[PDB]
């Protein structure tokens, strides 16, 4: 594999026609990045044919400083020239509040190791024949943090030696690089408009219902967790001016307990493919008469289902004879306002009030329904997989739609290409997203993270843990799932939190450093905004440690809730 | 917010600004909060205090000595060529410190707004600072102005009200000048409520109106009107002119800073303390802690009052097997109500 050695360590460098520096500021970050360079190295890293005027001035500017600690000269950034100095390097005389610090944990050590990380395979005498003080030294560094990681004996740059496997792998078969897992869980929640600001008003609701048809979502978190986050301005009236169109029509497919359900929002155009089949409950009379009226009906208050008395036992055992059949799925509310009522909880009536139509038949199993739900979950999902599938409720299995997806690449609406690195290896969405998805691509530079936290409900589509990805870790016996009214906090694609409900468990299940800061300031601003149902608590936090006294493995995670305020430990 | 049925802060500082109020606080409490004091900016030297007295360092003359010959200024225009980094967490500390005894006032409520955020250019001291009128010194002018203040301020001026307010030369110094009033007529100088048991003077046109309320003679089911007030503003009789029942012989609830009484229909049926964490059931009567619930749920839904999650009576705190009667009740309100139980026994 040494030929695609050359161009990463090309790009590594900055030292292609792209990735080129072309200002005189930009230099400076090329040099704070690659450590000190000799100007007539500069110059060919440098767009500009003149490169001494941007020296120069960044010099009389104090933004990078000339050095001459070995025979030839380079320039470091000042801010490397205060841990120079502990080199054999000489600092400026004149004040430079930038040397506040004289002396890092190791100065002479790490220096090295930043040279390491843009280089690929390299010698020993080489790193410290361009900049090093004795060959001793140099053998010295290489064993010493071998226990950390850095310079694993790769072919003679540990962080390089995993990208150039990645990119020497599918060198052989023609394909280009895969994505990172961490890239894709970063890729799919943007691709279904969460924290996007393009979707807004009762288009953009309309939008966000189009591609969430056929998954059922908790009752609780539907409007409070899922939908206030893709459509930026959310209010509840909106929803019910949708379902009252005829437009959208929920159909409750199971119920949790004894409030929650599962809620699962058709597109009206075409429900009876993506309608599930009846729920095939036992039937006693009064059941009968509830579907008898709605038989050949279009809708019906209330009263009008059982003429008669609707008061008293004798209706009320009608109502939870009703709201039986919902939940098995042959009834649905011509609203929200029931399902709105369900989930407060009690304290004329409400949990009736709209009207009660009977639901469209569903489609019998055909080939037309396995090709619109393949059509569909290319939507849902950016890249389909194996794993997706499962998670989902498919009717045939992966088995049996894999089989038509075929037919979908063999006519050309779908590259069948490897684009998520871990998982299956027969992954395959369509052409124009792979593009989208190209972007996210983690460069090939030692760069801080942005750490942008995110927070979905566990089972929101948008939650790819659990349905690609899968769980990352079970090494005990506390295991997270896709449980109901459960939280998954996630600041890049990896995850760092996880919640069992308000006031349960915690999984400090990344041990991150300084992520947890992002992700705490992220539930906080949901706990401020008033999504999360309550506000949060934790009592069995961690392994259930429950925080009597300090452990190693938690010792970020208070200090984190400290820094997001705690409004509850 | 409660007596002006929509208020957004940013309706406060329109007045602030505009030169109309002037917020002059006058009272310092533990660390992030204070006792503040609307006045008005046309009789402002009238309702005006003198100001405290204090060490008087000398960073504190450097704030002064400036704003005194001068209208107002920035807090960077204080002092010259003093940085945030020391002199300034230096300066700073002298400047809160010189406010809370009233000495200066901000030309808006933005900073106060700030130090209550507890701490997480710098939002702490933005706005000009000015150096505050002199207070009018005590006089006839001054007495009278302060009586007829009282007067607009409570119903019927009593013995007790002069006592929980400030005034100088106590209740005995007002009635020889509300009398100079009853003379010239400007006043009723009638009975008016029975247990104050004194004189209040009220005023002629506010008697029509106390006369209503007046209980009927024939029964009637209660109303169950339920109005949750702040310990300590002056829409509170108790502790001022009415005083308190005398329950719990020992502990003895006040106008603590933060403290919240939850009177219904007139009668105070709790007390909360410091936030959470004490209910002082006094009386109760079954059917009246359902309207004070609901008083108490309404206000931290609609956020006015960061939730309550932690509970306690007098000594029957929580679960205790020795469950008394008068502490069943609270139980039965306050989870009908709908507040949680036992999410646990304490808190970080």
């Amino acid at each position: 594999d040494p030929a695609v050695v050359a161009s990463t360590s090309a790009q590594l460098q900055h030292l292609t026609p792209e990735r080129a520096a072309r200002d005189a500021e930009g230099v400076a970050d090329l040099l704070r990045l690659l450590g000190p360079l000799t100007e007539a190295d500069i110059a060919q890293r440098c767009t500009a044919d003149n490169i001494g005027a941007w020296l120069d001035g960044l010099h009389a500017a104090k933004r990078a400083l000339p050095v001459t600690y070995a025979g030839q000269t380079w320039w470091a950034a000042v801010e490397d020239i205060g841990l120079l100095r502990d080199g054999i390097g000489v600092p400026v005389p004149v004040g430079v509040p930038a040397a506040f610090t004289e002396s890092a944990s190791d100065p002479l050590g790490d220096l090295i190791g930043r040279y390491a990380r843009t280089r690929g395979p390299f010698t020993t005498e080489q790193t410290a024949a361009r900049f090093g003080l004795g060959v001793r030294v140099a053998s010295d560094v290489l064993s010493r943090m071998a226990v950390d990681g850095r310079l694993i004996r790769g072919e003679f740059d540990a962080q390089v030696l995993k990208i150039l496997r990645r990119r020497s792998l599918a060198a052989l078969r023609a394909q280009v690089e895969p994505v990172s897992t961490d890239a894709y869980a970063r890729f799919l929640p943007s691709w279904q408009h969460v924290g996007s600001t393009n979707t807004t008003g009762v288009d953009g609701l309309a939008t966000v219902i189009e591609q969430l048809a056929g998954v059922p979502i908790p009752a609780s978190a539907v409007e409070s967790l899922v939908f206030p986050q893709r459509v930026r301005d959310y209010q509840p009236a909106m929803l019910d001016e949708l379902l009252a169109s005829g437009e959208v029509m929920w159909s409750g497919a199971g119920q949790i307990g004894n409030g929650d359900g599962w809620v699962a929002f058709h597109l009206a155009d075409t429900a009876p493919l993506t309608l599930t089949h009846g729920a095939e409950i036992e039937f006693t009379d009064t059941h009968r008469v509830i579907l008898e009226t709605l038989g050949h009906g279009g809708a019906y208050f209330f009263r009008q289902l059982t003429d008669g008395t609707v008061e008293g036992t004798a209706g009320q055992e009608l109502k939870q004879a009703l709201w039986e059949l919902i939940w098995a799925g042959w009834v649905t509310g011509d609203t929200f306002a029931p399902v709105r009522a369900v989930l407060s909880g009690p304290r004329t009536d409400p949990t009736v009030s709209g009207r009660w139509s009977a639901l469209p038949a569903a489609e019998p199993d055909s080939t037309v329904r396995a090709h619109f739900q393949a059509e569909l979950l290319l939507g849902r999902h950016g890249v389909l997989t194996k794993g997706a599938v499962g998670a989902e409720g498919v009717p045939g299995g992966f088995a049996t739609l894999y089989k038509v997806l075929s037919a979908f690449e063999d006519a050309g609406r779908c590259q069948r290409g490897y684009f998520v690195e871990s998982l299956g290896g027969a992954q395959f969405a369509v052409a124009s997203t792979v593009d989208r998805l190209r972007s996210y691509l983690d460069n090939v530079d030692p760069e801080r993270p942005e750490y942008h936290a995110v927070v979905l409900a566990a089972t929101d589509p948008a939650n790819p843990y659990g349905a690609a990805l899968g769980w990352p870790t079970d090494s005990e016996a506390h295991r997270p799932g896709r449980k109901a009214g459960a939280l998954v906090a996630l600041v890049d694609g990896r995850l760092v939190w996880f919640l069992e409900r308000g006031g349960r468990s915690l999984l400090s299940f990344g041990a991150d450093a300084d992520a947890q800061r992002a992700a705490a300031g992220a539930l906080t601003d949901l706990v401020s905004a008033g999504r999360i149902p309550s506000l949060l608590v934790e009592r069995i936090n961690g392994v259930a440690v429950l925080d009597p006294d300090v452990d190693a493995e938690r010792a970020v995670v208070q200090d984190a809730l400290l820094g997001a305020g705690l409004s509850r430990t | 917010p409660q007596r002006v049925r929509d208020y957004q802060p940013a309706m406060l500082d329109e007045l602030l600004a505009s030169g109309e109020v002037m917020w002059s606080g006058a009272g310092q409490i533990g660390n992030g909060d204070g006792w503040v004091a609307f006045h008005l900016a046309d009789t402002a030297p009238l309702t005006l205090t003198h100001g405290a007295e204090i060490e008087f360092t000398d960073t504190h003359r450097v704030i002064l000595e400036t704003l005194g010959h001068g209208g107002a200024y920035f807090f960077r225009q204080l002092t010259d060529g003093t940085v945030e980094g020391t002199a300034g967490q230096e300066l700073k500390q002298a400047l809160w410190e010189l406010i809370w005894a009233g000495w200066v006032t901000g030309d808006t409520f933005a900073p106060v707004r700030a130090v209550l955020s507890g701490p997480r250019t710098d939002p702490t001291v933005s706005g000009r600072w000015s150096a505050l009128p002199a207070a009018e010194p005590d006089s006839t002018v001054r007495a009278h102005f302060q009586a007829e203040l009282l007067l607009g301020r409570h119903g019927v001026l009593t013995k007790g009200a002069v006592g929980a307010e400030g005034v100088p030369g106590g209740f005995a110094t007002l009635y020889k000048v509300l009398s100079a009033f009853e003379d010239a007529g400007r006043c009723q100088r009638g009975y008016f409520v029975e247990s104050l048991g004194g004189a209040q003077f009220a005023v002629a046109s506010t008697v029509d109106r106390l006369r209503s309320y007046l209980d009927n003679v024939d029964p009637e089911r209660p109303e169950y009107h339920a109005v949750v007030l702040a310990a300590t503003d002056p829409a509170n009789p108790y502790g001022a002119a009415l005083g308190w029942p005398t329950d719990s012989e020992a502990h003895r609830p006040g106008r603590k800073a933060g403290a919240l009484v939850a009177l219904v229909d007139g009668r105070l049926v709790w007390f909360l303390e410091r936030g959470g964490r004490s209910l002082l059931s006094f009386g109760a009567d079954a059917d009246a802690q359902r309207a004070a619930a609901g008083a108490l749920t309404d206000l931290v839904s609609a956020g006015r009052i960061p939730s309550l999650l932690v509970e306690r009576i007098n000594g029957v705190a929580v679960l205790d097997p020795d469950v008394d009667a008068e502490r069943a009740v609270v139980q039965d309100a306050l989870l009908g109500a709908g507040l949680s139980r036992t999410p646990r026994g304490l808190r970080l």
